[PDB]
């Protein structure tokens, strides 16, 4: 839910 | 003096900060601009352009916010005690300090002499709004490097903000950012109550984001502006 | 005193202030699409306002050598080539120019276009603080030696002697109807109508201007006419000279070239 | 002979 409701956060964390 | 552990939390807070807050703006490009604050662009050659709004910007500085987030984003993320978070807590952690972390970097680019936020080949000129002065009263206090990178970290690990899982882990953590800058300031400055100076602007930063951000989510919903970055930071969809 | 003029000098005074009029837009509200500027005795800075209250300005850069000392131009380019568009309506619509053969239409409107564009600059010219007011837009001249460049000595010398609309149309179709341009086949018909021109002005000037502040208007505005040919040649001179080495000039302008 | 030479005054002048 929180990863999924901020999508381009988790994505510019993960790189 | 300071612990060597100390030493160490302020070297790698001052590395994160080095690696990524370009103080020059020189990688803030292709934003939007008011078609044909004040604004002034000076071009390589000599050229200045100025707007004056009337008695519109905001395409505009929610790309400057978006850039300053981006770079904000990585300070976190070179962080070893944030990287070992979990990561729903790195990202509510963001989403709770993001106005306060850019507000901050602002802060050291901000002339108090003009009025002037010297962002590189870009400023913005205009103080009884609080965002100016907040300017104002934490431009007074003169602050180092040191202590801004800091005051970055106490905002950012917050163990109150709303989704924390690790919130005694992240409790912990803010208390040893806080005494290393307490001992920071023993050591190196009478200022006899500047650290509680500096945490009352963190306060009075933390009721600005509330204020504004009400203000932010009016305007976008009658007129949209924020970028799909900004719009996952506010929860709008 | 007003009425002093024939008819014929009456209608010919009223054909042109009606193409004056029909021609030129004086707001250049339709001046749309121009280059900008991307984000030396003739620097001006531009001024835009925006439909809403707001301004863009430009400060040009400083004289540090060159290939940015022209910033301008291509707006200037684009400014000019929207005045002739409209020198050239203003001369479609007169029954003198029209009866002529199509090629002194192109010889005369070549020889005049630079004219005939400055006379109409200078009515929108404020002497008062060194500006061109077009519309929402405004060009500055930066910061008493702004009068050793005889383009700028004439707008302020031509503003000084405070004319009436009915005077500049009349300088236009004086410049426009000149017989000594390079190219011209009907030079006698040219001449005639050039001299109909001149007189009117001196009979409107006659019946219209009683006062010592006027006394030599006609001639002064003949002199003025005379200044302007020369200018005309000194400018086109340099333009060349920029064209050739940084290409900045619109079709229009070529062909005029 | 001007009028090949001035293609667009020949146009904006036969409008
Ligand atoms: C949740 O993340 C954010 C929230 C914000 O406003 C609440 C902002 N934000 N803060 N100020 C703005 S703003 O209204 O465009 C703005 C930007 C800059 C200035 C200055 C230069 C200080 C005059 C004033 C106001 C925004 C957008 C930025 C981020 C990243
Ligand atoms: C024959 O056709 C032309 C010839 C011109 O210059 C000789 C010009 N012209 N005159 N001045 C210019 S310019 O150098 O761009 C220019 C135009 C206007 C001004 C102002 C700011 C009004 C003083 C300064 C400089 C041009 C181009 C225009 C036309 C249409």
């Amino acid at each position: 839910s929180l990863t999924e409701r901020h999508k381009i956060l988790h994505r510019l964390l993960q790189e | 003096g300071l612990t060597e552990e100390q030493r160490m939390m302020i070297r790698e807070l001052m590395d994160a900060q080095m690696k990524t807050f370009d103080t020059t703006f020189s990688h803030f490009k292709n934003f939007r601009l008011p078609g044909v604050v004040s604004l002034q662009l000076r071009g390589e050659d000599g050229s200045v352009w100025n707007y004056k709004p009337p008695a519109s910007l905001l395409p505009h500085m929610a790309d400057m916010s978006t850039y300053m987030f981006k770079g904000i984003i990585s300070f976190a993320k070179v962080i070893s005690y944030f990287r070992d978070l979990p990561i729903e807590d790195q990202i509510s952690l963001l989403k709770g300090a993001a106005f306060e972390l850019c507000q901050l970097r602002f802060n050291t680019v901000f002339n108090a002499e003009t009025g002037t936020w010297e962002c590189g080949r870009l400023s913005y000129c205009l103080l009884l709004e609080p965002m100016l002065k907040f300017h104002y009263m934490l431009k007074k206090l003169q602050l180092h490097e040191e202590e801004y990178v800091l005051m970055q970290a106490i905002s950012l690990f917050s163990p109150d903000r709303p989704g924390v899982l690790q919130h005694r882990v992240v409790d912990q953590l803010q208390e040893q950012f806080a005494i290393t800058l307490k001992s920071y300031i023993e050591c190196n400055r009478a200022h006899r109550f500047l650290f509680l100076k500096i945490m009352a602007m963190l306060t009075e930063l933390r009721s600005i984001n509330a204020q504004h951000t009400q203000r932010l989510l009016r305007i976008q919903d009658i007129h949209p502006f924020a970028t799909p970055l900004m719009q996952e930071l506010f929860g709008i969809t």
